[PDB]
């Protein structure tokens, strides 16, 4: 029976280490604000520095 | 989650009628063409009927053309299929298939037990 | 059945946990950020030379040479800094749809409707392109493959199964199965230990290369998954489905983060990729146009309206300097 | 020579010429742009269209010189070196345009009646070679005029560039060759090519009735416009040549057809308006493309 | 002033462009076809006949190259692929034509074949591709009609109230019932084709059998007509 494999996979899904969404959101915001300066697309670099 | 639950059916004597209710949850019912298919025992799947997104266009298979009727209600996102004058040859498992993509009238919901937007079916026996 | 009842109970428990954790939409918390300015990307050098639709492309480590696959059965290396073609590799199978650039550029893998993956070396001493290795064993067409090491390659096929192959032995090191629909897109985390694969079952599954088993699953798209990308941090990914909506998920929260959709879009997201910072999300659409969405506000940062046909591929450079997008018109355009 | 004059020479020719310039310049440039776009798609039809547009533009650029010619009644102010070139550009651009129309017709006949054959002929390289051959034959076979000179001035305050109505036997034989080879033979070839195209379309059971009739209309309009534009000049020229060959130096003929000759010559310039229209603007796709380009 | 490496790169790019142009002309010279059909359609017999008259178990594509009147034809057949065809079918949006072989003698499966044909016809990326419908295995259909052991009305009740067209000319040597059934099936297919196709989408219905040796002629004529239609637009004839 293939359903046994499905239930075996499902029972593993309940063992995940869930984390509060607030911490993940704060970490993502910190990463974005720290790496915003280094992204050329977000802040267009001077035409001289642009290879194109 | 894309959930498509089928309800109804049972044992009915020849010449009776049945109505199978198909309930949808997790997606916009009105944006998709709905299909009804059957799979008789020891045989491949057969397409029964389909209804367009708005319900203005409907088609039926030649086997039950003009006998079965398909109607959809977007208020409760439910799909009804009424069967009339049942015969032993109509014994099969009926599935409520969705079309793979919205805004398209072409559907491929007759796949051999690998389709994702088909439900788990109702067994109608006569 | 007992198994069906147990599966239903587990699904209900997971849904209840998600609802309890997802008390309110994440947009409310993120709304505190100020709106992003108008990022009006402009084309720099359009690329011509392909004789058919472009279905795949990937940026190299040097951020100078990009591989491109065309349905005529050709692999062309395009130089962004010069536009000159370095290598042109004809293929025995015309319907090639996947191609990638190795981190070191020593090997390039490709595949098509055939279930055989062909790998070639671009640094041959003789100087003539040759079939370095031919991986065989797949049951379905190769959808997309991404490199994680010069010795082993991860590929996804149309048989709803992903396989890791060792280039040395040329055999399936391990196989990932469980998907109900055909696997479409693939993406590797920076550590190259976990990867997310999307299929036509409207679900995305996270697997571990070493574990060889399914780790997590992510439902929420309404339709087939057409593209998948990893957020630069590596803890989140973004998917683009046929429902004309894009969803961002977190491997730790196991819940939807942001949803990008609009009433005027009734076509599917063929390609999805993230920038180096991840603030801007670029998506290709069947309406011959590309859209840029704010990863935190979902605002339309910019629209790339210059394209003569459907937009098959899209990608950003490792350094984020420029974005190259390919379409069915046999033209690749670089925007900055 | 002959006392030949008229009151319409200074009214109809120059007004028609300015009209032709004003409507060709906006249209010929767009037609050339569309032809170049087609060439970029490696459609050999663009090469012939591009050359036709180039010839039309050259004819338009040459036209204003004769506008001055007709603004002041029958006189040439510029030097012989000037109208030496411009009257070999003006007379030969017409036949170049006819030749390129014939080339377009033959190419379309090959494309339609024989879709899967003659792949070697239907190429950009072959089209360029054919165009070069056409240009070489046109400029060099109509260069016999250049051997001789101009400014054939007489009484009645008249001086002519190539319009030596008291012509010469060699001019008459040049005119006979002009008519038969330059005009009638390409027109016959074009008619045959379009008849073959119509036959192929008729034999096609796939084409719908509406498009079938549209193709018939377009082909017949293309055929008839050539006659409308060129026939009036050619019949008068042939009549003059025959009269001279039968009655040399008997100028009594031009006295009756002097105005008609110039009117027909001016009427011929109208084909530099109709050609770009019929070949680019009437087409739905090309019209939409040029409209989008202009609106951008 | 440019470096030697730059000049070598430009020369290599020019050579690659020339090679690509030559490949483009070769690709344009030949015509590429897609062959599709059901399990009982008999694709294997047709492709073997074409290979022998007009010349790795995981292989997913079988390409047979044949020449008719010095015109090269490349026919692709799908092999080891999952029955889910919603995805890979998009790759064939540039083929000149699709030759779909339908078993007209299999009534039980003729409606599934019709549904598949309808789905192919109405696909967003296949609306520009003409379909060459080959109703194969006519001998079995004729034998069944003559025997009368099977009735088309069981699956197509409209057959009972169907009359043979007067305009069409039936074959002198064919039974009227066989001609009527074939015309009914062809009418169904033609209505499916015409319900949503016009201007840029045409269906060519023909009757053929696995033993017939003139299928290549019909395919060549179909391709000639399709290229004629394409040139009518590409050459501004409209
Ligand atoms: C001063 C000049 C421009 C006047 C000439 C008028 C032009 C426009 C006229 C003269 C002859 C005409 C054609 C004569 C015959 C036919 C066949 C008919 O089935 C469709 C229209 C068509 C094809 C006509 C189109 C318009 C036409 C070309
Ligand atoms: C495309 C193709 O098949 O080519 C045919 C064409 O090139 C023939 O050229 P000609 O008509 O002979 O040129 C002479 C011009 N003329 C008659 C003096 C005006
Ligand atoms: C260049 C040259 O000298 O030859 C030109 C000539 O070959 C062109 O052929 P067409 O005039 O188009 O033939 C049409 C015949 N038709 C109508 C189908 C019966």
């Amino acid at each position: 029976a293939q359903a046994r494999k499905l239930v075996e996979q499902l029972k593993m899904e309940a063992n995940i280490d869930r984390i509060k969404v607030s911490k993940a959101a704060a970490d993502l915001m910190a990463y974005c604000e720290a790496h915003a300066k280094e992204d050329p697309l977000l802040t267009p670099v001077p035409a001289s520095e642009n290879p194109f | 989650q894309v959930q498509l639950q089928e309800s109804g059916g049972g044992l009915v004597q020849p010449g009776g009628s049945l109505r199978l209710s198909c309930a949808a949850s997790g997606f916009t019912f009105s944006n998709y063409k709905m299909n009804w298919v059957r799979q008789a025992p020891g045989k491949g799947l057969e397409w029964v009927s389909d209804i367009s997104q708005s319900g203005a266009s409907i088609s039926y298979t030649g086997s039950v053309k003009g006998r079965f009727t398909i109607s959809r209600d977007n208020a409760k996102n439910t799909l009804y299929l009424q069967m009339n004058s049942l015969k032993p040859e109509d014994t099969a498992v009926y599935y409520c298939a969705r079309c793979p993509a919205p805004f398209t009238r072409d559907c491929f919901d007759v796949t051999s037990t690998t389709y994702a937007y088909r439900g788990q079916g109702t067994q109608v026996t006569v | 059945d007992q198994l069906r009842q147990e599966a239903e109970q587990l699904k209900n428990q997971i849904r209840d946990a998600r609802k309890a954790c997802a008390d309110a939409t994440l947009s409310q918390i993120t709304n505190n950020i100020d709106p992003v300015g108008r990022i009006q990307m402009r084309t720099r050098r359009t690329l011509r030379g392909h004789l058919a639709k472009i279905y795949a492309m990937h940026w190299g480590t040097d951020s100078r040479l990009l591989v491109s696959a065309s349905q005529d059965g050709k692999l062309i290396i395009w130089d962004s800094y010069t536009t000159n073609k370095v290598h042109a590799i004809p293929l025995r199978s015309s319907w090639v749809m996947t191609c990638a650039y190795a981190p070191s550029g020593n090997y390039v893998a490709c595949g098509g409707l055939d279930n055989i993956c062909s790998i070639y070396n671009l640094k041959t001493r003789e100087g003539n392109v040759r079939v370095s290795r031919e991986l065989a064993g797949h049951t379905g067409y190769l959808s997309c493959c991404r490199f994680l090491d010069d010795n082993q390659i991860v590929t996804s096929s149309g048989d709803t199964t992903c396989a890791l192959w060792d280039i040395e032995t040329g055999q399936q090191t391990t196989t990932f199965t469980g998907h109900t629909g055909d696997v479409m897109s693939l993406s590797l985390a920076p550590d190259t230990r976990l990867f997310v694969s999307g299929a036509c079952d409207a679900s995305a599954k996270l697997w571990d290369v070493r574990e060889g088993m399914c780790r997590q699953t992510f439902t929420g798209h309404e339709s087939d998954i057409n593209a998948i990308c990893f957020f630069p941090n590596g803890n989140a990914f973004a998917t683009g489905s046929d429902d004309a909506t894009c969803r961002l998920f977190d491997l730790r929260a196991d819940q939807e983060l942001m949803t990008y959709s609009h009433d005027n879009i009734i076509c599917g997201i063929t390609s999805v990729s993230f920038s180096k910072s991840g603030r801007l999300l670029l998506a290709g659409y069947d309406d011959f146009n590309c859209n840029v969405w704010d990863a935190l506000k979902a605002d339309r940062a910019g629209v790339l309206a210059g394209h003569d046909n459907r937009v098959s591929c899209l990608g950003v450079t490792d350094d984020g300097m420029a974005v190259a997008t390919g379409s069915w018109d046999s033209f690749l355009k670089i925007w900055n | 020579g002959c006392h030949v004059d008229s009151r319409v020479d200074h009214l109809f020719p120059p007004s028609l010429y300015i009209f032709v310039i004003g409507v060709g310049l906006p249209t010929n440039c767009l037609a050339l742009w569309a032809a170049y776009r087609q060439v970029q798609q490696r459609n050999e039809l663009g090469v012939y269209l591009m050359n036709l547009s180039i010839a039309d533009l050259l004819y338009i650029c040459t036209l204003p010189l004769w506008v001055d010619y007709f603004l002041h009644h029958d006189n040439w102010i510029h030097g012989p070196g000037s109208c030496k070139l411009f009257g070999f550009i003006f007379y030969t651009n017409i036949y170049i345009s006819i030749a390129f129309l014939c080339c377009i017709s033959v190419d379309r006949y090959l494309a339609v009646a024989h879709p899967l054959r003659f792949a070697r002929l239907r190429r950009v390289k072959t089209a360029v070679a054919v165009s070069s051959v056409v240009w070489a034959t046109e400029l060099g076979a109509n260069s016999a005029p250049l051997f001789h000179d101009e400014l054939f001035r007489d009484r009645y305050n008249h001086t002519f560039c190539f319009e030596k109505f008291p012509m010469e036997g060699w001019v008459a034989w040049m005119n006979l060759y002009r008519v038969f080879v330059g005009f009638l033979f390409p027109w016959a070839l074009m008619l045959l090519s379009y008849r073959g195209i119509l036959r192929a379309v008729r034999g096609s059971v796939s084409t719908e009735r509406q498009e079938k009739a549209k193709i018939k209309r377009l082909a017949l309009s293309l055929i008839a416009i050539v006659l409308v534009c060129f026939a009036p000049y050619h019949v008068l020229l042939l009549s003059r040549s025959a009269i001279y060959l039968g009655r040399p130096w008997d100028c009594g003929f031009e006295e009756r057809v002097f105005s008609a000759y110039h009117s027909s010559l001016a009427f011929t310039s109208l084909n530099c308006v109709a050609d770009p229209i019929l070949y680019c603007l009437v087409n739905e796709g090309a019209r939409s493309d040029v409209a989008k380009a202009l609106h951008n | 002033t440019l470096s030697a490496e730059d000049k070598a790169a430009v020369e290599r790019s020019k050579m690659i462009e020339k090679q690509l142009q030559k490949d483009k002309q070769v690709y344009r010279r030949t015509l590429r076809l897609l062959l599709l059909g059901a399990d009982n359609s008999g694709k294997s017999t047709i492709v073997k006949q074409m290979r022998i008259y007009h010349v790795v178990k995981t292989s997913g594509i079988f390409e047979t190259k044949f020449q008719v009147d010095k015109v090269n034809f490349h026919m692709f057949d799908v092999g080891a692929q999952r029955d889910e065809r919603r995805k890979w079918i998009q790759c064939f949006n540039d083929v000149t034509a699709i030759i779909f072989v339908v078993d007209s003698s299999d009534y039980n499966r003729l409606q599934e074949a019709l549904n598949d044909f309808k789905s192919i016809w109405n696909n967003r990326w296949l609306r520009t591709i003409s379909v060459i419908l080959f109703l194969n295995k006519q001998d079995l259909l004729a034998e069944k009609v003559l025997a009368g052991k099977s009735k088309i009305e069981d699956y197509f009740p409209e057959f009972a109230r169907y009359t043979t067209p007067e305009d069409a000319t039936p074959e002198p040597g064919e039974d009227p019932r066989v001609t009527r059934a074939k015309y009914f099936i062809r009418k169904e297919f033609v209505d499916i084709s015409t319900a949503s196709g016009d201007g840029r989408h045409i269906c060519y219905p023909h009757f053929t059998c696995s033993v017939d040796t003139e299928n290549a002629r019909r395919i060549f004529n179909d391709c000639k007509d399709i290229i004629l239609q394409m040139n009518l637009r590409e050459y501004n004839l409209v």
